[PDB]
């Protein structure tokens, strides 16, 4: 990293000087928690048919969703102390901060 | 082997799949489409899989400028020494910039409407057309660079382009991060979370980690809860603007063609102000416009951004629901009356165990949101937690962050902490009534609103040479 | 490596008779970085990632 | 991993249940601290010459030996409340704990 | 070819000589190194990181292994009685020896060229490098057989399996309590042990029990405490002849001086009578270790203070004010502050001199540097960065021995007798060893006791139905 | 890989008439998870590794 700089690099390569990935882009999340996978190091829960997570069933994303999730769209409530551009900014910031990649086609 | 379109389970492919008695999706054999995240060291039987960040963690406007070298000179104009951004060289928005056209190999854009065959737009993240709503801020960040640079080059005549271009990107930057710290995130956490996880700056640490931790991809999806089924227009007096001022989201994603040929971004934008956001209630989580038909015009069936999140949790090695309520400081119910004494609800918590059997295994999505929110917040204690810790390390690990010393003078400051983003949307559109501050709250017209010329401009005296 | 659309307004600066020689020095080193070497290269990019480059063959 | 067991695995795969790797052989070592490579992500401080750590030339760990390890060996210093065997379980209980591989020849 | 060549390419970051070194005349020349196997070779993506061969925790996998075909070698699988392989050539005075590895380049072959005596096969690979190491090794194999032979006597239905699994972990719980009961407290000092160890609770399934990076290097604290003899003791714990006291670099890899010079005996009793070298700020390390490390063995001799600097480096490791800042610590900016931090400004010139700054100081150099705690052989950081690490492996590990379930009360009330000179009066030819503390006691006659005074492990409660 | 001196020892067993089937039997079990199927096996294994199987 140069000893003396005025302007954000694109990558954000160098804003840490000691530790110079720190905040660059194309590099791993780091973890605040260690994770957890089916095989300990790789497959998701859900991945093998029958086999449990800490003792209980997997349940499905879609059910979940169906029974928790799910709500007749005329029942919405509007907020009376937030403007829909309040959702807007937070997509909008969220696509500062992190894109998470995955293969194509 | 093309998750889009099997629903065999092989990598990278982790379908979604089907429980009986869908409300939608008859048939058991189908499934939702879903691609396992890249990861960081592809095949390994030693390492911990982990997935990628392909963005710049700062709150530094890379999703305006780019992340990657290639992509940011793309997105410049480099045609002359002005320092500007690319303009769309085919469209305008009554005189006003637009956007520049992408190239992609399989352009979901040109699906949504094929007679208009208005591609998808280039931005600095790929993301920019998946909203119109979103294409707006997108295009009104685009305008107030150019606006700066303009500015920027009548006042320091000597500098060239690439003066131009670093001094107007910072100052874009300093106002995403003005508009976030100040306006926005005290509205997600609410004082007492804002206060506890965001005390006053003192000044840049080279020991915080500013990375984004992979749970906060997850967590900050708590926004999904906020989302109308509709995307409102509205005219110059704030109006329904004809024919179609209320368009299902089904038909908005991917929707370039609607910013281009059906009114630009002023419409949308004043809808943004003058529209209330959804409330996120226990009982009414998230819409029917994203649960059951996220994308259904560019795909083979519509997809279920709900499940998706729970899907990405798994596929990202997330503890679930307890582990992470530990990791806060907070209690963590271990049966069935302690998480309804925890939800305020023994009716949600009875549904969350009979899917998940403990809360131990509750996805970090589906919990955190069920969570009732804080006094004056829209997130509950823990996603505050996650959130306000992400956001913190942003500021203090933020060697740029716009109040660190040396960054900007104190006259350059004084003037940044006028900036507001009613102002910015005053500058570079045709609007000229807007929502009174704070914007994120503002949401009844006329009553919320004000005139443009009553509003401060940036005074941009202070970068002089 | 996909040529964008705006890129084809470059196209017609280094065709512009009188335009700055800076300009087009400018632009060149900028292809120049994309691997196109030449306005033969530069055109031909632009054709195969399905762009209209007709009007420039006059 | 079993949700009953009685003994340890060798490997020490299953110690923890939720995240089954911790512990157990043949994994990464957890970082307290983000790392420092000359290059942010690989290389060693000291790998290339003339390139400075945090502002200062990288001393050679020879040199460093030499002007701060090195004393005249016959003027030890027993230790009067230390048997050798106190050196000797440490590095008995080290061998316990962390074996870090280096590549063959 | 990292054994011989002084160029550097990966893998190979061989050590450069300085000019007028006071061993090593030839500046051509160079202390070898290979660097860390990375776990995701290749990347350029991840930040690279190293791999532990071994279980973190506390287990004896020293003894039984940490890999599934190895743990399956060290056992004696020609009868049913639950015991670990013993040499089948050569004995001790009637006592077990480790059985002799096979390995492709043998070193131990290359100590004493006529005797032919290779490396000894355990638990783990380092087994030969020092002969009281060896003999260490050797005592705890004795123990196991020993355990095993009594619980077959108490449990005569027991078959092989149960009985090594049995013996096993109480050999295990032997090493724990060794470890935390009699080591840590003399390491750490009072003061420490309070804060980095407070009294044990339970198992705590969210404590992460992996090895830090940094562990790896900063536990190396230990090379200070090393004599640059061998020294070897007569059942009247005279001198024992021929060769008493043996320089170290007489004795790495020497498998054949147990074999051939005597057993296990007269080493454990130099052990126990002689003292450890203390360190000291101008007497860090000894000769026979910075000069003469496996001199035997390989083409020159290595610098293991030196090697333990570069391996921080290898690892990525930040320098010591960073590990200062992570312990709570304050972190020195002049030299003058880092005198008072070190009581000692002639230290801290020395450190300037070679490192500049106090952020670059290397985490061994520094930590071995700082004056020690009363009543322990470590100062603050490594106090801190040691205690952490054993309190994660201790309330991390589902399997300590005081975890509930793990032993029955009575069991538990039967372990607390146990010591290490009680250990080695069973499984020697020692009747008379160190009182308790084994690990401060260390001068003949005084410091000892006869073995018949000591109490030995009562196993009534293993005895099943 | 290696064949360890110790095993032979389990050579010895395994051409003991005397010796019960359950022993051999878990002898046989061993070398099998190493590759080896019969005595013929076990025997070439020490002799390639560097071992005098010559009383064999
Ligand atoms: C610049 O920023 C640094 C990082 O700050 C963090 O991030 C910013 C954004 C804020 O949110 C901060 O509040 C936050 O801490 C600061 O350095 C950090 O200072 C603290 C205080 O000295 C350090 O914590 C201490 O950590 C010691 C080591 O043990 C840690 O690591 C273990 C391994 O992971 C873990 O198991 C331990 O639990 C512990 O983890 C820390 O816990 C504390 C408590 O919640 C947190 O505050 C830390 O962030 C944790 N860090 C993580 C992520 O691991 C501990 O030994 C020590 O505790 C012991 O001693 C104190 C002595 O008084 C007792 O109070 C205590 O009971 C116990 O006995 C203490 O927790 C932390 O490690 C530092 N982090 C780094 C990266 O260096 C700087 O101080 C700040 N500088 C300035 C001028 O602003
Ligand atoms: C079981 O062990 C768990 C782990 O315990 C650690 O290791 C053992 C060996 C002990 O040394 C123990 O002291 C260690 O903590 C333990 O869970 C842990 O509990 C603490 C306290 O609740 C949690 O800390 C809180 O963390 C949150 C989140 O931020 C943390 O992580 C980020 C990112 O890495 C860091 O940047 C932060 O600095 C934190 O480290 C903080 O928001 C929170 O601080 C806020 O709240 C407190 C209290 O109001 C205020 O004092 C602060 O100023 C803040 O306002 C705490 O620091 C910790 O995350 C959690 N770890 C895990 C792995 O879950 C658990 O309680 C034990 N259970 C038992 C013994 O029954
Ligand atoms: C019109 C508004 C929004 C969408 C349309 C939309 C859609 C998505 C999709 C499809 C994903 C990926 C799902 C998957 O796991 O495969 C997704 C992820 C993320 N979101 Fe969504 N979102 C809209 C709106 C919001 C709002 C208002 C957010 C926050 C306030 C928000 C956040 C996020 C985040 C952070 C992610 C993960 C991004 C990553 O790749 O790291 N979105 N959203
Ligand atoms: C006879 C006593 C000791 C040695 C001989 C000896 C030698 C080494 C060597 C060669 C290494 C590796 C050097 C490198 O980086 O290439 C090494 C590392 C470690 N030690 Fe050493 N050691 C002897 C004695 C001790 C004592 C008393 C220790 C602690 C109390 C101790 C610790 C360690 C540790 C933890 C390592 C790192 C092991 C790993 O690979 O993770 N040693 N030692
Ligand atoms: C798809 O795009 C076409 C092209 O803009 C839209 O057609 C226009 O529709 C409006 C109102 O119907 C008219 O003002 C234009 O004259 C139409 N233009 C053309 C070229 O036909 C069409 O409406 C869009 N489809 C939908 C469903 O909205
Ligand atoms: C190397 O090993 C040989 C063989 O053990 C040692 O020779 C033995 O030495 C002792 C004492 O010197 C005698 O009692 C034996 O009779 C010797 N045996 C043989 C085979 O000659 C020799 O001392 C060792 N060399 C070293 C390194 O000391
Ligand atoms: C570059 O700037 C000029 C002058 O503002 C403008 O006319 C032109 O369209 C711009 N080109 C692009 C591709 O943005
Ligand atoms: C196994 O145990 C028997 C009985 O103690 C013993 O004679 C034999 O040598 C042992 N074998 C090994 C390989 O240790
Ligand atoms: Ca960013
Ligand atoms: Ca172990």
């Amino acid at each position: 990293c140069p000893e003396q700089d005025k302007y954000r690099t694109i990558t954000g390569m160098c804003n840490n000087r000691r530790s110079p990935t720190l905040g660059a882009s194309n590099r791993a999340f780091v973890r605040w928690l260690p994770a957890e996978y089916e095989d300990g190091f790789s497959l998701p829960y859900g991945w093998t048919p029958g086999v449990k997570r800490n003792g209980f069933p997997v349940a499905l994303a879609r059910a979940v969703s169906n029974e928790i999730v799910r709500f007749p769209t005329d029942q919405l409530t509007p907020d009376q102390e937030r403007s829909l551009m309040f959702m807007q900014w937070g997509q909008l910031l969220d696509h500062d901060l992190d894109f998470t990649p995955e293969p194509a086609a | 082997v093309n998750c889009e379109t099997s629903c065999v389970q092989q990598p990278p492919c982790f379908p979604l799949k089907i429980p009986p008695n869908d409300p939608r999706i008859k048939n058991q054999a189908d499934c939702i489409p879903f691609f396992r995240s890249c990861p960081a060291c592809p095949g390994s039987n030693i390492t911990i899989r982990n997935q990628i960040n392909a963005l710049t963690s700062f709150v530094d406007a890379s999703m305006v400028y780019g992340s990657e070298e290639p992509l940011a000179r793309n997105l410049r104009n480099m045609s002359n020494q002005l320092g500007l951004l690319a303009v769309n060289q085919r469209f305008q928005d009554n005189g006003r910039a637009l956007l520049p056209f992408d190239n992609l190999h399989d352009d979901p854009c040109l699906l949504t409407n094929r007679s208009a065959r208005i591609p998808c737009f280039l931005a600095g993240d790929t993301r920019s057309s998946e909203m119109p709503e979103l294409t707006s801020m997108h295009t009104l960040l685009l305008r107030e660079h150019n606006r700066l640079a303009t500015e920027l080059k009548s006042l320091n005549p000597r500098w060239d382009g690439e003066r131009l271009y670093q001094e107007a990107r910072k100052i874009v930057g300093a106002m995403v991060q003005i508009i976030t710290y100040r306006d926005y995130l005290p509205l997600v956490l609410g004082p007492t979370a804002m206060r506890k996880y965001l005390p006053t700056y003192r000044s840049y640490n080279d020991s915080v980690d500013p990375r984004i931790a992979n749970v906060f991809t997850n967590a900050f999806r708590y926004g999904h809860t906020l989302i109308q089924p509709f995307m409102f227009r509205l005219d110059n007096r704030y109006q329904p603007m004809e024919p179609n001022p209320r368009v299902p989201l089904s038909r908005v994603f991917f929707a370039s063609w609607r910013v281009v040929l059906e009114g630009g971004i002023d419409p949308i934008l004043r809808g943004l102000m003058a529209t209330p956001a959804k409330l996120n209630r226990q009982n009414q989580i998230a819409v029917d416009e994203i649960r059951e038909r996220l994308f259904e015009q560019v795909m083979r069936i519509g997809l279920d951004l709900p499940a998706l999140n729970m899907q990405r949790s798994r596929d990202h090695g997330l503890p679930g629901y307890n582990a992470w309520r530990r990791f806060c400081g907070l209690p963590q119910p271990e049966t069935v009356g302690q998480l309804g004494t925890v939800l305020r609800n023994l009716k949600l918590a009875r549904k969350l165990m009979e899917q998940y059997g403990t809360p131990n295994n509750i996805d970090i999505w589906m919990g955190g949101v069920s969570e009732p929110l804080k006094r004056k917040g829209r997130v509950g204690p823990l996603l505050a937690c996650i959130i306000g810790t992400q956001f913190r390390k942003l500021r203090d690990g933020d060697r740029f962050w716009w109040e660190n010393e040396g960054v900007f003078s104190m006259q350059q400051r004084q003037a940044l902490a006028q900036i507001s983003l009613p102002r910015i949307i005053c500058d570079n559109t045709g609007i000229t009534t807007v929502s009174k501050n704070n914007i994120f709250m503002s949401n009844s017209y006329p009553r919320d609103f004000v005139n443009c010329s009553t509003l401060p401009a940036l005074n941009l005296a202070s970068w002089r040479e | 490596a996909n040529f964008l659309e705006h890129e084809l307004s470059y196209i017609d600066v280094l065709l512009d008779k009188n335009a700055d020689q800076a300009t087009k020095d400018n632009l060149r080193s900028y292809f120049a970085d994309k691997g196109l070497h030449s306005i033969k290269d530069i055109i031909n990019k632009a054709k195969q990632d399905g762009f209209d480059v007709s009007k420039y063959e006059h």
